C-alpha cells in the first residue's frame, strides 16, 4: 500500500476463467483475479546434492477486486502458494535470461562451491537449456522446503500473530486450536482426519531475525531481501571464509543474535550500496513438510478444479529410472 | 461477485488514471487554441472510460458534428491511451513439438484492440452523446498515444496532434462531401516554375508528430522554382535468394544478394495542411525516383570516418566466395572500388516494399492498401484505388494496365513491429536491426545469421513463435532497453504497378529535373 | 464390385500359396510320425484360409479334441504363416512438427495381427468344424513360422515343431484338468544327488525350434549328480544414469555406467518334455545365480585374440574422464587390470530385465507376465503368479513379501524387435546391436551415440517414430541385410521379487553347489 517495495520474482495468481464462449467482452479484464501470492527462492546449504532449495513466501495479499480480508482468503492464498513445485517453477528465476548481465543473480556462483573452482560460462552459447537442467539435477536437491516471513508489524499482522504464537510459546496450544478451527471453517471436510495438531507442530521458527529495509540504485528502490546466499556468493566471488562468514552471521546458535544482526548489517552495507535504510523487523519460519501436502489434499477433495500449463535441448539424458532396482547382494549359496 | 457478498464499508482504487489527465490537458489546449483564434470551436472532444463500456483500452474521440445534404453525418477520429498500470490479459497459443505441447503467451498490441466491436461501441456512444442516432459515422484514422510520453510536459506536440486530428476530421468530412479533386494540372501554370527533386541522405531518424522515431536513410522531396510538396522517407534492406547460395556451394559452368527498398514515411509537406488521396499518390510517385543514378545505394557508401558497426559493408565478406570481414576502412575506401563491389555483390535493380501501418498517422489510407492485397474486400479496393489514380491523372490510366489482370501488391505474410531503443543521447527506431546489421553483429557464424533470417521469415513457423524469436533476437542486440509500440505488415508493390504509374504521370505532366 | 460388372470369362490367381504346401507337408509328417508310433492319432490338424474368413494372416491350428468332466472342451494351438507375396496394408500415424504435419507408415508385425477378433474367429471355425459348439476353447501359445524357411527342405525342424505343439496342447489340457503340481520336494530323494550349476559362456547364438537365432552370451543350467533340468540364456547390457554424467561435466567435492542383464531364453531342458509354470519358475530362479563371483561380467572379459569390434570394452574410453579408445589389445590385457577397470567403471550390482515375447515358444506364459505389469487385468494376474509360486514352494511365500504392496515388474514402455542378419557364414540375432557395440561403431561422436540411445529410449517421442529410427540405425550398422520377425516388450523385475524368490527357494530346499 505504501511506497515500500517487497522482493518478489515468482507470483502465483489464481483467478476464475469464463467458459461462456468469451463473448461481449473482447480483451476486457473485467474482475476475475481471486488472489495472488508473491515469493522468491533462497538457497541454503547442509554439512547427495549439497545445496537445498528454499521458497520464502513474502506477499500473501489477495486481489484488489475483493475488499474484505478474511482468514479464508489467507488460507486460500497459502494453498495457492504450494502450486509451484509442479514443473519445477521455483527454478525458473535461476534460469539465465539472454541479453542481461545484471550479476548477483547468476546460477554460476555454485561453481565456486563445486569440485572445480570456476564460474560456469552461463551467458555463453554453450550453456543451453539441457545443460541447465543438468546443473540442477547435479547440484540442488529437487525438493523445495517451504519457508515464510512472518511480519509482526505488517499488512497481515493481526493474522500473522496467530502463526507467530503457534510457532511456540505460552499460547501455543490455544494458537494451534484456533488455527485448526479457522482452517476447518473453510471446507468442512474434517481437517482432523487429514492432519491433526497434537501429533506434530505446524511451523517452526528457524531463529533468523531477518528484517525489512530499502536500498536504492539505478534510480529506483528495492527490498533488502535481494541479498540472498547466491547474491553474496556472486558478489564476493570464489573467496572462502567470507561467504561462510556471511552465512554464519545470518544464523549461528553459539552466539547472541545481536552480534550476528550487527554483522549482517555490516555485510549489507559492504556488498550493496551504503544508501540502504532499515524499516522494520520480521521473523522467518519454516512450514511442516507434510502439513502443506495435507492442506492441498484437503483443498483437492473439497473440490477446486485448478488448471496448469507451460512448465519446463531435448536430447535424451539417461533413463532416470533404472537405478531403482540394484538387487544388491548375491545369493551366497554354500 | 464476491466483493458485494460481504458488503464492506470501503472502496479502493478507481481503475482509470491517465484518461482524466488527458481530458484535462486536452480541454486546456482546446480552450487556449480557440481563445486566440486557432481552431473553430465547432468541433468537440469527448471521453470514453474503459470500465463503463467493457472495452480493452480507453480511447478519447474527436468529433466535428456537421450535417450534410439535410441528413446527419458524424466524423470521428479516435485517440487511444494505453496505460502501463493496467495490463490486459495476454493471448495464448499452442504449438505441438514431437509428442509434447507447449503454450506461448504473447502480448496484445494496439492494433488488435481496435476491433470492429470497439468501433461499433464508440459509434453508439457518440450517437447517444451527440443526440443524433440516425447520423452516419466515419473514421479519419485512429492513432495511439505512446505510453512513454508524460502528460504534464508535452504541450507543443499534443497541441500539434490535436490540430492534425481536427484537420484530418475536416478532410474526411469534406471528402465525403465530394470536393474537387486536385489533379496535376493545377500545379502547372503560366510560370515555368518546374518541379525539382533534392534527394538527400540522413543518419539521425525522422520524428513523428508525437516523438516516436522512424528510421529513414534516404528521403525524396518535391520543390517548386520556400515551398515544398512531398517528402518520402525510406531505407534500404538486403535479402538473399535461394538460387544464389545454390550457385555458391554447388556451382555451374546475377549476384548473391538482392536490394530491397522499404518505404516508411509517406507524409506530405509540413507546410501544406490538407491530406487527400491525390496527395498520397503524388508523394508515392517520388518513391521510384531514388533509383536514379543508383542513388538508393548512397547509405551503403562508407561513412565519413565513422565505424557504425550496424552499417558496415564488411558483412558482405562473411557471405561470399572469400571469407572474413572486408577491411574497407583502409586507404582503399574510394568510391570507385565501392562501385565495382556493388556491381558484383548486389543486383543493379531494386524491389519496392512498404511497412504498412494499421495505426499510423495515415492509418486510414494504409487500410485501403491492406485490403487491396487480400481479404474478402479485395476487388472493391482495387476499383477504389484505380479510380483514385484516374481522378488524380484525369486520363485513361486503365490503358497502361488492368487491375483485374495483375495484383497491385502482395501481402508476403510478414509482420514488422515498431519500437524504439536508447543509445548514447538520441533514441532511434527499432527497425534499424535489418539483416546487414545482424550479419555484422554476428561477425560470421552462418548458423546464427540463418536462424535470425528464418526468425524473420518462415512460412512453416507459427506467427506468434516467429514474433517471440524476433523479440528475443532484438533484445539480444542493441541492448536490452527496446520498447514496442505497434505492429505493421510489410507488403511489396508489383513492378508493373510503379513502372506504369510513373509513366502515366509523365504522360499526364511531369515537369521535374534532378541532378546526380 | 467392378470385376462382376463386366462378367469376363476368366479367373486369374488364387490368393493363397503357402497354406496348401504347409497343409500337405504337415499331413505327410503327421502320417509318417503316427505310422511308426510317435504321436497318438487322437489330435487333428486343420486349415484356415485367409480369404474365407476375412482375416489378415492365414494360420493353421492344432487341436486335441478331448472332453473333460462330461462337458466338451477344446484346446487349440495356432501356427501363423506369413507370406511375402501378400503384403497387408501398413499402419499410418501422424506427427506434428512446428506448423507442418507428417505421416509415418509402419509395417504390421505378427503380434498385432493376432487380435481378439482373430481368436474368436478361429474358435468359431474350430467349433463348427469339430461339431461341438458348446466346447470351451483354450490356447497353448501361438507361434509364427518364419518366412525365410523353405517348406520342401525343413523336415526335421517342422517335425520337432509339430511334436512340441502337440505336447504343449496336451500340457495345457492337463493343466485345465488339474494334475498334481511338481514341487521341489519331488526332486530331492534318498540319494544325495545334489543339484549343480555349470554356468558357461558362449559366442555363437542359440537356435529356436525352427532356426531363428537368439543372442545368448551367458547360460545358466541345472544338473543332477546325463540328466539336465533347466537352461536360461541371457546377455549383458550397459545403461547410463543421468546423475553420473552430471558428476562428469559439473563435478562435486558410484560409476558412470550401470549393468543390466537381459533374460532372453528361459526354456527348460531338452530332455524333459512337459512344460508347466513350476518348470518356468524353477528355471527362472537360476537367472539370479549368474551374479556369483560377478560371473555375468565374463563376456566383458577380452576375447582370446579376437577383435570383435561389436564387443570392445575400449568404447568405455569414449565415455569417461579420459578420451580415445582404450588400447586393451596390448600386453596389458591381464584379467586383473580388467578387474580394476570393471570395479571403477560400472557398479558392482546388476539390474534384471526380460524381453518378453508375445509370440515366442512360451508366449502363453509371457502373456501372464505382461498382464502382471499393467493393463486392466492386473490384480488377478498377480494373484495367479503368487499362487503358482506358492504351489511350487508349498509353503508360506506370502510371508516374504506381499504382491499388493510392491509391483512384480515394471513395463518401462520399451519395444525390442527381433530379427536376424547375415555375416560371414552363420547368421546371428538382431539383438546384438546393444549400446556398447553402437558406441564402438560410432568410435566417439557423442552426438551420434546419444541420438541412438534416445532412439531406443525417449518418453517424449512417438513409439512409431522411435521404431523407425531404430530400424534406420540398425540398417546403418552391421550391413543392410537385416530381417525382422516379431516384436517383444522389455520389462524389468523388481529387486525384491528375485531377492525373495531365491531366498524362499533356499528355505524350501535348494541343494545346489557351484564353483567359480
Amino acid at each position: 500500500t505504501v511506497g515500500n517495495p517487497i522482493r518478489a520474482d515468482i507470483v502465483v495468481t489464481t483467478q476464475r476463467v469464463r467458459r461462456n464462449g468469451q463473448q461481449e467482452n473482447e480483451f476486457y479484464e473485467t474482475d476475475v483475479k481471486l488472489n495472488q501470492v508473491a515469493m522468491f527462492t533462497n538457497l541454503e546449504r547442509t554439512p547427495p546434492a549439497p545445496w537445498v532449495a528454499s521458497v520464502v513466501i513474502t506477499d500473501v495479499r489477495n486481489a484488489d477486486g475483493i475488499q474484505a480480508n478474511t482468514p479464508e482468503m489467507y488460507w486460500f492464498a497459502l494453498s495457492n502458494a504450494f502450486r509451484s513445485t509442479h514443473g519445477h517453477a521455483w527454478a525458473r528465476p535461476f534460469l539465465p535470461m539472454t541479453g542481461v548481465a545484471k550479476d548477483m543473480k547468476d546460477i554460476g556462483a555454485l561453481g565456486w562451491m563445486s569440485a572445480l573452482r570456476n564460474r560456469i560460462d552461463t551467458k555463453a552459447a554453450n550453456f543451453d537449456d539441457a545443460q541447465f537442467g543438468q546443473l540442477m539435477l547435479s547440484q540442488v536437491q529437487p525438493n523445495p522446503v517451504f519457508q515464510i516471513d512472518l511480519n509482526r508489524m505488517g499488512e497481515t499482522a493481526q493474522m500473522d500473530s496467530l502463526q507467530l504464537d503457534a510457532a511456540g510459546g505460552p499460547n501455543a496450544q490455544k494458537a494451534a486450536a484456533t488455527i485448526i478451527r479457522q482452517i476447518n471453517n473453510l471446507g468442512g471436510g474434517g481437517f482432523e482426519r487429514f492432519f491433526d495438531h497434537t501429533t506434530q507442530p505446524i511451523l517452526e521458527r528457524t531463529g533468523q531475525v531477518i528484517d525489512l529495509g530499502n536500498w536504492f540504485d539505478g534510480d529506483e528502490k528495492r527490498d533488502r531481501r535481494d541479498l540472498d546466499n547466491l547474491a553474496a556468493l556472486n558478489a564476493a566471488e570464489g573467496n572462502e571464509n567470507e561467504f561462510w562468514g556471511f552465512y554464519g552471521a545470518q544464523l549461528n546458535p553459539n552466539l547472541h543474535p545481536d552480534l550476528r544482526n550487527r554483522q549482517s548489517r555490516n555485510y549489507d552495507r559492504q556488498y550493496l550500496g551504503s544508501t540502504v535504510t532499515y524499516t522494520g523487523k520480521a521473523e522467518r519460519c519454516t512450514y511442516n513438510a507434510k502439513f502443506i501436502e495435507a492442506l492441498d489434499r484437503y483443498l483437492a477433495e473439497a473440490g477446486l478444479q485448478i488448471t496448469m500449463d507451460n512448465t519446463s535441448g531435448q536430447r535424451f539424458m539417461g533413463n532416470s529410472v533404472i537405478g531403482n532396482n540394484m538387487v544388491s547382494g548375491q545369493a551366497q549359496v554354500h | 461477485g464476491i466483493n458485494s457478498q460481504f458488503t464492506r464499508s470501503g472502496n479502493v482504487q478507481g481503475g482509470d488514471a491517465r484518461a482524466s489527465e488527458a481530458l484535462t490537458v486536452f480541454t486546456r489546449l482546446k480552450e487556449q487554441a480557440v481563445a486566440q483564434q486557432d481552431l473553430a470551436d465547432d468541433f468537440s472532444i469527448l471521453r470514453f472510460d474503459r470500465d463503463q463500456h467493457q472495452v480493452g483500452w480507453s480511447s478519447l474521440v474527436i468529433a466535428k458534428q456537421i450535417s450534410l445534404n439535410g441528413q446527419p453525418v458524424i466524423a470521428v477520429r479516435p485517440l487511444i491511451l494505453p496505460n502501463n498500470s493496467i495490463e490486459l490479459p495476454k493471448r495464448k497459443t499452442n504449438i505441438v513439438n514431437g509428442m509434447q505441447t507447449d503454450v506461448i503467451e504473447s502480448d496484445i498490441d494496439v492494433g488488435t484492440v481496435f476491433s470492429a466491436q470497439y468501433f461499433n461501441r464508440l459509434s453508439t456512444y457518440v450517437q447517444n452523446t451527440l443526440g443524433k442516432p440516425g447520423a452516419k459515422v466515419v473514421l479519419a484514422g485512429p492513432f495511439p498515444i505512446p505510453a512513454d510520453l508524460v502528460l504534464k510536459d508535452s504541450e507543443l506536440q499534443l497541441r500539434n496532434l490535436l490540430i492534425k486530428s481536427v484537420n484530418a476530421c475536416d478532410d474526411i468530412l469534406a471528402l465525403h462531401s465530394g470536393e474537387r479533386p486536385f489533379t496535376i494540372a493545377g500545379l502547372k501554370g503560366q510560370q515555368g516554375e518546374t518541379l525539382a527533386a533534392k534527394v538527400d541522405i540522413r543518419t539521425q531518424p525522422l520524428h513523428d508528430t508525437v516523438g516516436n522515431p522512424i528510421r529513414a536513410d534516404i528521403v525524396v522531396t518535391t520543390q517548386r522554382v520556400d515551398v515544398k510538396l512531398n517528402q518520402v522517407a525510406m531505407f534500404t534492406n538486403l535479402e538473399r535468394t535461394p538460387q544464389a547460395q545454390a550457385q555458391t556451394l554447388f556451382p555451374n559452368q546475377p549476384a548473391p544478394w538482392v536490394a530491397s527498398v522499404v518505404i516508411t514515411d509517406v507524409r506530405n509537406a509540413d507546410g501544406i495542411q490538407a491530406n487527400t488521396p491525390e496527395m498520397y499518390w503524388f508523394a508515392l510517385s517520388n518513391a521510384f525516383r531514388s533509383t536514379h543514378g543508383h542513388a538508393w545505394a548512397r547509405p551503403f557508401l562508407p561513412m565519413t570516418g565513422v565505424a557504425k558497426d550496424m552499417k558496415d559493408i564488411g558483412a558482405l565478406g562473411w557471405m561470399s566466395a572469400l571469407r572474413n570481414r572486408i577491411d574497407t576502412k583502409a586507404a582503399n575506401f574510394d568510391d570507385a572500388q565501392f562501385g565495382q563491389l556493388m556491381l558484383s555483390q548486389v543486383q543493379p535493380n531494386p524491389v519496392f516494399q512498404i511497412d504498412l501501418n494499421r495505426m499510423g498517422e495515415t492509418a486510414q489510407m494504409d487500410s485501403l492498401q491492406l485490403d487491396a492485397a487480400g481479404g474478402p474486400n479485395a476487388q472493391k479496393a482495387a476499383a477504389t484505388i484505380i479510380r483514385q489514380i484516374n481522378n488524380l491523372g484525369g486520363g485513361g490510366f486503365e490503358r497502361f494496365f488492368d487491375h483485374t489482370t495483375q495484383p497491385i501488391l502482395e501481402r508476403t505474410g510478414q509482420v514488422i513491429d515498431l519500437g524504439n531503443w536508447f543509445d548514447g543521447d538520441e533514441k532511434r527506431d527499432r527497425r534499424d536491426l535489418d539483416n546487414l546489421a545482424a550479419l555484422n553483429a554476428a561477425e560470421g557464424n552462418e548458423n546464427e545469421f540463418w536462424g535470425f533470417y528464418g526468425a524473420q521469415l518462415n512460412p512453416n513457423l507459427h506467427p506468434d513463435l516467429r514474433n517471440r524469436q524476433s523479440r528475443n533476437y532484438d533484445r539480444q542486440y542493441l541492448g536490452s532497453t527496446v520498447t514496442y509500440t505497434g505492429k505493421a505488415e510489410r507488403c511489396t508493390y508489383n513492378a508493373k504497378f510503379i513502372e506504369a504509374l510513373d509513366r502515366y504521370l509523365a504522360e499526364a505532366g511531369l515537369q521535374i529535373t534532378m541532378d546526380n
